[PDB]
């Protein structure tokens, strides 16, 4: 009695799940999930995270051992061991299909971090980035004394497995390349992060003049360039037009401190412009 | 690419007209009527061949600030591939509004100029037009008219790409849910 | 419908169209302008008086019929077709085809495109056009569309097409674009060498 | 006889959280039933297949999404087959209506018996010249989800914003401030108009005041002697920005009252640039 | 069906709209009274 | 919509009145005497009346279903109407809650 | 039984706007 | 005096709420 009820019941379960994935691909994944083997009473086996835009879960009841539930292998990952994900990427209690497949992605999308926030201690020990876990997001600082803005997020979509970047104040050009290069490998992200830092520090200093009479600019395009010290200055300046009395600019020059890789140095200089041609510099004092 | 239009044709007489508009609220899409009221005027071009070219210009009087319209409608096919609706190649333009002026200038003189006066309907392509065919005299006038008989003219209509075949047949069956109301036919544009 | 005006650049009396073009394009991007695109224009003339049909790329769906002095239409891309439905009244003038090639600058509601005059395969002459957003209103804006050409082209700055000429309170309409625009070509035409 | 698959009750509903006759009744309910699952389809499928900035989850009758960083907006579809804002179910229940009127609109109808078919501004664009960017306005066909999320980001945004003006007008009772909310909305704007007078001298000091256009993620500043100022959809940001400007108030209401009493202003500095460096903004100075 | 059901969508919407306006300057006259209260 | 029911609701009726103008008919003729004679060629006359015109009506009106059926399930409906109605009521009925609080509000304010 | 449409109006309305057959 | 003008203020407001609750419960 036991055998017939328990068999019937299990491949009913079987029969519910594959219905459910035909409705996930008809009406809202598509081509996000695709059945790879359908034997029923037998086996169910989905595909995600594709190779045209791999990944495996396997449903099987096992010809032996009457006593136990339906069994979940997810044979491409076999994925690393994280205690409470991996828990909840191994039941079907729940007659949900997309629940687990939500469960065992979002465990991959965790590895997936974790791995990044790897790479970005392997560059900086002592990071301040932090994993957030209900949506799985990594925030990660560009400048150290920050905000919650002013911080690079990243989100894995579960649904394809990308990475997906989010400061605020970027441009949206800039945002495309840092994702199709962050997606293209991520040892790449760590280039990216120190010219976050000085766009950052643009940010930050357009905020500051705000409310004074001024006009900022980061290209000046005077004469001289050569010759004058303005010519032997970093490639990350902003020219600070004063507008109630032209001929004077404040320049604001960026440069990396040597230790500290989350920190700027500022240095301002005072320009006077008279075809524009550089007239005089000096350097503020520090404190 | 070339598009074809396919028509068919027939005439309703004005009294039995209002029962064909409620058979044709009930058939056609979920709308009202349309009320349109266009002046049309046919230009042609006397080259050196045997046939002149033709042209048809259409101003929507009704509706202010509707594009003007050329319409070019290529001679009907003999070939049996569509047998039951009049198959001709159309090229419909939108046009700004000193079209007459431009036409005037490339060579073409009018034939004549007619308003046209009814309703507009629709049904998935089709297009159902119920109207009145309203003869100008005195021609740069386009109030003083006569109507030209006491029928209605109705025309089902389908514009789409060439060949593009089942589309005929859909179009015999909703002129065959109207046929005690109306007789639509492919008439051959001969005598 | 903004403002507009269309020039012809000279040659430079040396190097080639690229090299003035690259020259133009730079002081372009000295002064603040981004690139936002590319641009084509198309003229061929229609012969039995001549008629002229005209593609913009800022106007994709639209094709300008022009009537050397007469009025010009506007029409949609099935005009095109037409004309192929002529085609025994309205023949086709072969080695007329004239194009306009390039990118087109925006510097704060002023467009710069700036493109090379191509009559087959050679390159014979720079176009310069540049048109004023804002303003709908001919020679009102006019002094402007000077100090902005006077800022980079410099010498060789054009001045008041006869299309503003026409001295009231006209606005100014996308006919009279591409009647400059036939005025350069004819003029590029008859300059050959 | 009422299909099975649309009997009970079902509505959409909406929520923000800080988290990780006789037959005209049954008729209406399943027909009300039907809307919520074609609203619910819609908008599922545009969050799974859509790319969007800050990825949505969809796990089976539930959306999560993550507009601000600190906000969790949940769209849930109840059925109960037998903290909540309406304003929202009401416009998703309007916007998918306007989504229905689109292809049964009266604009499509060629007035032209000879015009083919079709919008009537795309018709337009012939003759009348139309640019890329009117071309491109014209079809630009934007979801459920991001007119909602846009929707609900001005919500927020806007109550963050009146609880900022709000706890100012509670703490701070030196200067004063008062803010006028405008009659009318839209579903991504509003407007205030912000004074800071003191508190029996209202004909004298009338020289700072604002107006904030509350959009989805900024809030854009006009001054009253024309400085425009966009903040963004941080609270520290109009907090700081408020305290300046009710620092600029305690030295513009001397000025002005100076001018009452007979009294020779001799130097008036609304930035000053000598003494300690303050830390939100300038300081002010008369003599 | 159609116009009674256009009349009565149009009355609810006269009567919220009046509704709005009254409020409204009940809630200037309110703004007044609570921003400008010594406390 | 009244008139042709209404002429089905008079066809009912004059089809009960067939059927007792024949009762009647043939009650005047079981009579032992039948004085009425006169009586009895007026109830044959009302009764062949009676079923002359109900057979009129009926064949009149299967005529104008001939002249306006189609066989198609007409396509018109009325719900988006219906539906907005609902709408501008539900937004009504969630202005009268709002109000009720901020009246129950302004109640605690001057209770005290 | 009683005639909605004449042909004959069909005939000559389709050479009304068939060609110029009774405009000008 | 503050006092009084708030208590007048909020009782023309609740006379205003209780004629519009009555409108608005007759459609």
């Amino acid at each position: 009695m036991y055998n017939c009820l328990h068999s019937f019941c299990l491949s009913l379960q079987l029969e519910v799940l594959h219905s459910q994935t035909l409705m996930l691909i008809r009406e809202r994944w598509g081509d996000l999930v695709q059945v790879e083997r359908y034997h029923a009473g037998k086996c169910l086996s989905l595909s995600v995270w594709n190779q045209q835009v791999v990944h495996k879960v396997t449903i099987k009841i096992d010809e032996n051992d009457v006593s136990k539930p339906l069994q979940i292998f997810h044979d491409p990952p076999l994925p690393a061991s994280d205690s409470k994900l991996v828990e909840r990427a191994m039941k079907i209690d729940h007659l949900s299909i997309e629940k687990l497949l939500i469960d065992s992605v979002h465990a991959r999308a965790h590895q997936k971090l974790q791995e990044l926030k790897a790479i970005l201690r392997g560059f900086n020990a002592n990071e301040n980035s932090s994993i957030e876990t209900a949506l799985p997001a990594l925030v990660v600082p560009i400048l150290e004394p920050c905000g919650n803005s002013e911080c690079l997020h990243i989100f894995v979509d579960l649904h394809s497995g990308m990475f997906q970047l989010m400061l605020y104040g970027l441009d949206q050009a800039t945002l495309d390349d840092m994702e199709k290069s962050v997606n293209d490998d991520m040892k790449r992200i760590i280039p990216w992060i120190q010219q976050l830092k000085f766009w950052l520090g643009q940010q930050r200093c357009k905020q500051s003049i705000k409310h004074l009479p001024t006009i900022s600019s980061e290209t000046l395009q005077l004469s001289n360039y050569s010759t004058h010290p303005i010519g032997n200055l970093s490639k990350n300046k902003l020219f600070i037009k004063l507008t109630r009395l032209p001929q004077y600019y404040i320049v604001v020059e960026m440069l990396e401190v040597p230790n500290k890789p989350t920190q700027l140095s500022y240095k301002y200089y005072f320009m006077s412009v008279n075809p524009a041609m550089a007239l005089l510099l000096q350097q503020f004092k520090e404190n | 690419i070339n598009m074809m239009e396919y028509l068919l044709q027939g005439s309703v007489l004005d009294h039995s007209l209002e029962s064909l508009i409620h058979r044709l609220r009930g058939l056609c899409d979920n709308m009202e009527p349309e009320t349109f009221l266009d002046h049309e005027m046919v230009f042609l071009l006397k080259g050196q061949q045997a046939s002149p070219f033709v042209l048809r210009a259409r101003r929507s009087m009704d509706r202010a600030g509707a594009p003007w319209h050329l319409r070019y409608l290529g001679q009907p096919e003999m070939g049996d591939k569509n047998r039951h609706a009049l198959v001709r190649n159309c090229v419909d333009i939108a046009t700004s509004e000193n079209l007459t002026d431009f036409l005037m200038e490339m060579g073409f003189r009018m034939d004549h100029e007619f308003v046209a006066k009814g309703h507009l309907f629709r049904k998935g392509i089709m297009k159902i037009m119920v109207y009145k065919i309203f003869r100008i005299l005195v021609p740069g006038n386009t109030d003083s008219t006569e109507a030209l008989s006491l029928s209605y003219l109705v025309e089902l209509s389908v514009v789409a790409p060439a060949g593009q075949d089942m589309v005929s047949d859909d179009m015999k069956n909703f002129a065959e849910q109207l046929k005690p109301l109306v007789h639509l036919e492919k008439i051959d544009p001969k005598r | 419908m903004g403002v507009t005006c269309v020039s012809q650049m000279p040659v430079a009396e040396g190097k080639s169209v690229q090299q003035t073009v690259e020259l133009l394009t730079r002081k372009l991007e000295m002064l603040g302008a981004e690139k936002q695109g590319t641009f084509c224009v198309d003229c061929e003339t229609y012969h039995t008086k001549l008629m002229y049909v005209m593609h913009n790329s800022e106007y994709p769906l639209s094709c300008f019929a022009l009537f050397e002095n007469g009025p010009c239409l506007i029409a949609d891309t099935n005009f095109d077709v037409l004309m192929v439905k002529l085609k025994g009244f309205f023949q086709s003038a072969k080695a007329s085809k004239i194009e306009t090639r390039g990118t087109r600058y925006q510097y704060c509601d002023f467009l710069v495109k700036v493109g090379t005059v191509t009559m087959g395969p050679s390159a014979r002459g720079i176009s310069v056009e540049v048109e004023y957003g804002p303003c709908v209103v001919a020679s009102d804006c006019w002094s402007l569309l000077l100090e902005f050409l006077q800022s980079f082209l410099g010498s060789h700055t054009p001045g008041a097409p006869a299309v503003f000429g026409n001295r009231h309170d006209a606005v100014y309409g996308p006919a009279d674009t591409m009647v400059q625009y036939m005025e350069l070509f004819n003029k590029i035409r008859k300059q050959q060498q | 006889q009422i299909p099975s698959d649309l009997e009970g009750s079902a509505y959409i509903k909406v929520s923000i959280q800080k988290q990780a006759p006789h037959w005209q009744t049954k008729l209406e309910a399943a027909q009300n039933v039907l809307l919520c699952k074609e609203i619910f389809a819609q908008l599922s499928r545009e969050a799974v297949q859509i790319k969007s900035q800050v990825p949505h989850i969809v796990v089976k009758n539930q959306i999560i999404s993550q507009p601000f960083p600190s906000l969790q907006l949940s769209i849930s579809l109840c059925h109960s087959s037998n903290d909540h804002l309406y304003v929202l179910e009401h416009n998703l229940h309007l916007l998918i209506r306007e989504f229905h009127k689109q292809t049964l609109s009266s604009i499509m109808m060629p007035h032209p018996a000879s015009a083919p078919f079709g919008h009537k501004r795309m018709r337009l664009s012939g003759p009348q010249a139309f640019d890329k960017n009117e071309i491109n306005s014209l079809q630009s066909s934007e979801g459920l989800l991001e007119k909602i999320i846009k929707q609900a980001k001005h919500i927020f945004l806007r109550s963050r914003a009146a609880a900022t003006i709000d706890s100012l007008a509670s703490r701070i009772e030196d200067p004063q401030i008062q803010a006028h909310w405008s009659n009318i909305n839209d579903v991504y704007e509003s407007s205030v108009k912000v004074l800071i007078t003191s508190q029996g001298y209202e004909q004298i000091c009338k020289s700072i005041q604002l107006q904030l256009n509350i959009g989805v993620e900024q809030i854009r500043v006009v001054h009253r002697d024309g400085r425009v100022i966009t903040l963004s959809y941080q609270e520290q940001e109009l907090q700081d920005f408020l305290l300046s400007q009710m620092s600029q108030h305690q030295v513009h209401a001397v000025q002005q009252l100076a001018k009452v009493m007979g009294w020779q202003v001799l130097s008036f500095s609304n930035h000053v640039g000598l003494g300690p460096i303050e830390s939100i903004g300038n300081a002010s100075a008369i003599t | 069906r159609n116009q009674q059901l256009r009349t009565l969508q149009e009355e609810c919407d006269r009567k919220l709209i009046t509704l709005r306006d009254e409020i409204s300057i009940d809630l200037y006259e309110l703004e007044e009274e609570y921003y400008s209260s010594s406390s | 919509l009244a008139n042709e029911r209404l002429r089905a609701l008079e066809d009912i009726e004059r089809e009960i009145g067939a059927i007792l103008q024949n009762a009647g008919t043939v009650i005047l003729e079981l009579s032992k005497e039948k004085t009425n004679e006169r009586l009895l060629d007026r109830q044959a006359a009302a009764f062949t009346a009676s079923v002359q015109h109900v057979e009129a009506e009926l064949s009149a009106q299967i005529r104008y279903l001939t002249q306006v059926a189609t066989g198609q399930p007409h396509e018109g409906s009325s719900y988006s109407s219906r539906k907005d109605c609902q709408m501008a009521l539900k937004r009504v009925d969630y202005a009268r809650l709002k109000l009720s609080d901020v009246a129950r509000t302004c109640e605690q304010m001057l209770e005290n | 039984n009683k005639q909605t449409f004449n042909p004959t109006d069909t005939n000559a309305l389709v050479a009304a706007v068939a060609f110029g057959k009774g405009l000008s | 005096n503050e006092l009084q003008r708030k208590d007048a203020l909020v009782q023309k407001h609740l006379t205003k709420l209780r004629h519009w609750q009555q409108v608005l419960e007759d459609i």
